[PDB]
């Protein structure tokens, strides 16, 4: 029976049901409040006694007229499910927002759903290569990772991700899901536009990728669960479908934040700089989720707006916690014309053990880690004097810095427009041959500007013929 | 021409709302304002009977 | 005539109705007044208090209602009635609202009477769907250099104009409503701009300048003003940009493309921190509230190019960030660059220095905004950018012995630099910049010396209308550079060069 | 549930009185109880009243509870809880505030309604009269509800007058009716 109540409170988007009814949903229950607007959905998430739950409001919030019909649609949204979520862009309640009408759907799944344990883990040793020289060389990916960003705005975080997409998801040939978490609708628009152009969503065929979707403009309640809504989708990929799958999200920063939102209003006593007391168990959950296990290897992609550039605020630092490789993207590497905006002294990834790429490749990064860490060193020293006051070993090696730092500007296909630069990708064999090339200063006589935005060690000579005209 | 003239209308439109507030002084003088709370009360009895 | 009017107004009084009114007002002052009663209230409606004054309920709780009070506190008082206005947030919203100076209240303060308004339509509104939403392809010209050229400014798009206060800060949007004078005075609705200006926090006094300045140009029949001014009420701040919106909105739901620019959203930053604060609700970082991301945000993806099903209207974003020190990694800049495409950071230092504009071309960028470009003002301007960033380069090392290159490169660029700059309040034309371009791109520039660049560009102007307005006439309508015309062009620049 | 949701001033104790003598059915026979008691209190004023400000001890606050059923026997049982309820629970000043809760919860079981009819100044019987036929007579007044309409006065409200009742409102004054011409003369 419909669990009838009335609305006690609306505090936000933070509905209070109170169930007239002796009947009680449990926690993390599903409403339909029915609106002119069709249906409001709530979730229960505290009880609050004396047949009062409060509820999260998982749809817009106003109109409201306090006091008002509920029905328990029990427990967690169930999402829909199938090979058929190929080829739809679907809300955090699964409506086809591409309009392709009604998903068809064997089974359809709880939002909610609890972390593999650890026992049914396996855990990879993969190399995922992404043909970027810097993700290469100090950081290589792993397939079936965990991959992170700390993203530039979307001037770099949209930037990168779409160089992801490019490689990864042309390099992949299973399943693959696009999770967009309060994200600017023209970055959907172009996207869908684009995946569309590229195939990946085959309209006449079939896709290839799924695709969820959550604006910025939705209710902070909304944004909490779109997350999840995706996490369903990829399990369903990984169980139920049994294959290997890929996945970005992008950007987890307002999953985070829109927690932080809600819990205010909730009544949870904020924890420090305003970040919810949950933030850890939410965290948790959600990192938990995308666990690579015997069941199915997802390569998972994160990406985190560092909130207001500071990545000693604890909301990165729980997401460092959860990533197999880290590639954090500063904006004084961008100020410097490096695309991509990667630190290069804050690059790590666990396949950077040097058996792994072996020596070879360790060596040669660990080369280039000591000259720039010695060339950044040695930043303040050249600034408060000048370069011609450095030793004459140092300054050789200075000059040798210099020639590296241009040398890992390489042009990117999505994005040869905006760079203006037709693109580059080049392999991986290449690009440890190309730094030992230039760590033994076998190039190193011709110009820092022939390194600087092109790709690879031949293209910098023939750069140097075109400039010696 | 057409600035002071929409102007003029505007010193008009003042002066005669400092006459309105000299009226209304005038109307809370008299027992009118005693007369008019029938008038109020067999409207409302109208009114709400017409709810 | 006076007489007749007040008296129609009069006329016009008629009867009050009877329907559920009436809370009682308890706890008042701190600008949130707990009510009694209205046990029945619709979620964000509009109440009218026998105090005369209006506010928004916010918080409905068991047994209270937390009016926030939208307009002054002085006259709210204890147990006074507070009488549903029945409605949620609603504002006029048409056609007539254009060339009309309005506050938040939608009161005409241009004082030109009522307002002909179609409809009224709710404050907040969900932003269109990816489906509805059409990639970029109209351009916006401001008619200042690099700001159409290094930064490719195109409709519907969130183009962040950052930068540091009263650099005269209000010129660069003004420039670009004076430039779209032409195209909105045209007849081609598909050429026409509404552009609205939103003037948030900013003294009435100014206002009252920036309104007669409009005027002066006769640029008011074009355009509306929206004035919430520094002195008035921060809860009617907070709802001022939304409310803006709206009306923006009905321009871009008839499918014409319209422009709207927020000045300043930092100032209803700390407006929404005010009201956040005085509802006791936990603050965030810089003690601004949490809900700040999502306040922004909110607002910020209503302006967008719809697709061809919504008639393909357009609500171009010019949100104006005023950062305290130029301090880019403070918290509502960085929130409000996320939300944005794009950024167009001024620069001080630089205008302090006599470069009127200043635009940091470093730090402007514009994410999609290169294929607004119109294919005259892509191959014209082809590479100008990369260019000007290795005058950026060359500048930089400058600072003792010059190879040839780099000097040629300093000669260009130093040069090329002068050639950018305007003289504030009062653009350029469309067709002009195109030529101007041309010069220095083509290297026509290159030998002129660096007195006389202000010179050569108005000589050049000159020149061309009178040996030849009718090149400038094709490239007005062909929007596209011919080879022929680009022969021609040479040719001609090349003979101005001479003179 | 319990008529009209109070709560808060200490109407979740009335709440529970109600509901817990509802289904005794001796919630009429609670009210006049209370009531009796609760006059017998204001009309016990010397240390009565004044020692209804709160300073007492549990023990003693318990010693006065025995002198309060020691004044009367004649009490639901319930209301002999609800005493010991407020002085375990160590509050005394929401008696009367407790009574009061009571009495418009009995009241709304009742179903009397209640209305105002403000005015700047008292006005006639017949126009008093008047007005409760007609608001009777309206759907205003629920059928089998009985409106208890109180006329008061209030200076403030200038001229005219306001009917009020269920929420529902209707201000024809004096004052509201020149606020609302003022300002349409003003535009």
């Amino acid at each position: 029976t419909p669990i009838t109540g009335k609305v006690t409170a609306v505090i936000g988007a933070i509905v209070d049901v109170h169930f007239e009814q002796s009947e009680l949903p449990a926690i993390l229950n599903a409403l339909e409040i029915k609106t002119p607007q069709g249906k409001l959905v709530l979730e229960v998430a505290q009880h609050l006694g004396e047949n009062t739950v409060r509820t999260i409001a998982m749809d817009g919030t106003e109109g409201l007229v306090r006091g008002e019909k509920v029905l328990d649609t029990g427990g967690p949204i169930s999402v829909p499910v199938g090979r058929e979520t190929l080829g739809r862009i679907i809300n955090v309640i699964g409506e086809p927002i591409d309009e392709r009408g009604p998903i068809k759907s064997k089974l359809r799944k709880p939002i909610h759903a609890d972390p593999p344990s650890f026992a049914e883990q396996s855990t990879s040793a993969e190399i995922l290569e992404t043909g970027i020289k810097v993700v290469d060389l100090l950081a290589p990916y792993a397939r079936g990772g965990k991959i992170g960003l700390f993203g530039g705005a979307g001037v770099g975080k949209t930037v990168f991700i779409q160089e992801l997409i490019n490689n990864i998801a042309k390099a992949h040939g299973g399943f693959s899901v696009f999770t967009g978490v309060g994200e600017r609708t023209r970055e959907g628009n172009d996207l869908y536009r684009e995946m569309k152009e590229t195939g990946v969503i085959n309209l006449e065929g079939e896709s290839k990728v799924a695709l969820v979707f959550g604006q910025m403009n939705e209710p902070p309640g909304a944004r909490a669960r779109v997350a999840l809504t995706g996490l369903t989708i990829a399990e369903y990929f990984r169980d139920e479908e049994g294959q290997d799958v890929l996945l970005f999200i992008d950007n987890i920063f307002r999953f985070t934040q829109a927690g932080s939102e809600v819990s205010a209003l909730l009544g949870r006593i904020p924890s420090a700089v305003g970040y919810q007391p949950t933030l850890a168990t939410d965290m948790g959950l959600l990192q938990e989720r995308i666990t690579t296990t015997k069941k199915g290897s997802v390569t998972s992609v994160q990406a985190v707006y560092v909130p207001a550039d500071d990545l000693t605020d604890p909301a990165p630092a729980t997401t460092f916690a959860h990533l197999d490789a880290t590639t954090v993207l500063s904006r004084g590497i961008s100020e410097l014309g490096i695309y991509p905006a990667v630190d290069p002294l804050d690059s790590k990834s666990r396949l950077l053990d040097a058996a792994v790429v072996g020596q070879e490749h360790y060596d040669v990064a660990s080369k280039v880690q000591e000259t720039l860490q010695t060339y950044k060193s040695l930043q303040d020293i050249i600034a408060i004097l000048g370069m011609d006051e450095l030793s004459e070993q140092d300054k050789l090696t200075v000059e040798r810095a210099r020639k590296i730092q241009r040398f890992l500007s390489q042009p990117f296909a999505v994005a040869e427009v905006f760079t203006g630069i037709p693109g580059k990708l080049v392999r991986l064999k290449d690009t440890v041959a190309s730094f030992k090339a230039v760590l033994e200063g076998k190039y190193d006589n011709i110009p820092e500007h022939a390194f600087y935005m092109v790709g690879g060690i031949e293209d910098v000579v023939a750069k140097a013929e075109k400039l010696a005209a | 021409w057409v600035r002071y003239e929409a102007s003029l209308r505007q010193l008009e439109q003042r002066q005669l709302a400092k006459s309105v507030i000299s009226r209304v002084q005038s109307e809370l003088g008299n027992p009118k304002f005693q007369e008019k709370v029938l008038q109020q009360s067999i409207s409302e009895i109208e009114q709400l009977l017409s709810k | 005539e006076v007489s007749s009017i007040l008296e129609e107004r009069i006329k016009g009084v008629s009867d009050e109705a009877n329907l559920n009114e009436t809370g009682r007002v308890l706890a008042v002052g701190d600008g949130i007044a707990r009510v009694f009663g209205l046990n029945n209230i619709q979620a964000e409606e509009l109440v009218e208090f026998s105090s005369g004054v209006k506010g928004m309920a916010l918080n409905l709780e068991p047994g209270q209602v937390g009016i926030v009070l939208f307009g002054s506190d002085r006259l709210v008082k204890e147990g006074e009635l507070v009488k549903r206005t029945g409605n949620i947030v609603d504002v006029p919203v048409g056609p007539g609202l254009l060339g009309r100076v309005v506050d938040a209240l939608g009161n005409p303060i241009d004082g030109k009477g009522p307002i002909d308004a179609a409809g009224r339509s709710r404050a907040q509104v969900k932003a269109p769907g990816i489906l509805p939403r059409r990639s970029v392809h109209e351009p916006v010209q401001t008619g200042l250099k690099a700001v159409d050229a290094l930064v490719p400014i195109g409709r519907g798009q969130r183009e962040l104009i950052i930068g540091d206060r009263q650099t005269g800060k209000t010129a660069v949007a003004l420039d670009t409503i004076l430039n779209q004078k032409r195209w909105n005075n045209g007849s081609d609705e598909s050429k026409k701009l509404y552009c609205v200006y939103v003037a948030v926090g900013q003294k009435r006094s100014t206002v009252a300048q920036l309104v007669q300045t409009l005027e002066q140009h006769d640029a008011m029949k074009y355009s509306i003003i929206v004035a919430a001014t520094a002195s008035e009420a921060a809860p009617l701040q907070y709802l001022a940009p939304f409310t803006a919106a709206s009306i923006g909105e009905w321009f871009r739901d008839n499918g014409k493309h319209a422009l709207i620019v927020y000045d300043d959203l930092s100032k209803q930053a700390v407006a929404y921190r005010q009201l956040s604060l005085l509802l006791r609700r936990p603050p965030g970082r810089e003690a601004y509230p949490g809900d700040v991301f999502y306040l922004h945000s909110r607002l910020l993806e209503r302006a967008a190019k719809l697709s061809e099903k919504e008639g393909s209207g357009s609500l171009t974003a010019l949100p104006v960030i005023e950062t305290q020190g130029g301090d880019v990694s403070a918290y509502i800049p960085t929130n409000v660059i996320s939300i944005t495409d794009g950024q167009i950071f001024l620069e001080a230092e630089l205008f302090y220095k006599g470069i009127r504009p200043a635009i940091n071309v470093g730090l402007s960028v514009s994410r999609v905004g290169s294929a607004a470009q119109v294919k005259a003002l892509k191959q014209v301007a082809g590479s100008l950018k990369l260019f000007l960033a290795q005058y950026r380069e060359v500048a930089a090392f400058a600072q003792s012995d010059l190879d040839a290159s780099t000097k040629q490169t300093l000669v260009r660029g130093e040069r090329l630099t002068q050639l950018l700059k305007q003289n504030q309040y009062s653009p350029l034309a469309t067709e002009e910049q195109v030529p101007l371009i041309y010069a220095g791109v083509n290297g026509h520039l290159d030998g002129i010396e660096l007195s006389r660049i202000g010179e050569f560009e108005s000589s050049f102007l000159s020149y061309l209308k009178s040996n030849h307005n009718e090149l400038l006439t094709e490239i007005r309508e062909k929007g596209e550079l011919s080879k022929e015309l680009l022969a021609s062009l040479k040719s001609a620049t090349e003979s101005f060069v001479a003179t | 549930p319990p008529p009209v949701r109070l709560f808060g001033v200490e109407g979740t104790y009335a709440t529970a009185l109600y509901q817990a003598a509802a289904k005794n059915s001796s919630i009429d026979a609670a009210f006049q109880s209370l009531q009796k008691v609760e006059s017998t209190v204001k009309k016990n004023p010397k240390l009565g009243h004044l020692l209804l400000n709160p300073a007492l001890s549990l023990k003693d606050r318990n010693s006065v509870i025995d002198a309060i059923v020691e004044t009367h026997k004649n009490l639901d049982g319930y209301v002999v809880n609800l005493l010991k309820v407020l002085s375990e629970n160590n509050r005394l000043g929401c008696f009367e505030k407790i009574a009061s809760d009571f009495g418009v919860l009995n009241d709304a079981h009742n179903g009397l309604l209640k209305g105002t009819v403000t005015s700047a100044e008292p006005l006639d019987p017949k126009s008093f009269k008047r007005i409760e036929k007609a608001l009777s007579a309206s759907k205003l007044v629920g059928q089998g509800k009985s409106l208890k309409l109180e006329n008061v006065v209030k200076p403030e409200i200038k001229g005219g007058l306001i009917v009020e009742l269920g929420d529902k409102t209707v201000d024809l004054s004096i004052s509201t009716k020149i606020q609302k011409l003022n300002k349409v003369l003003e535009d």
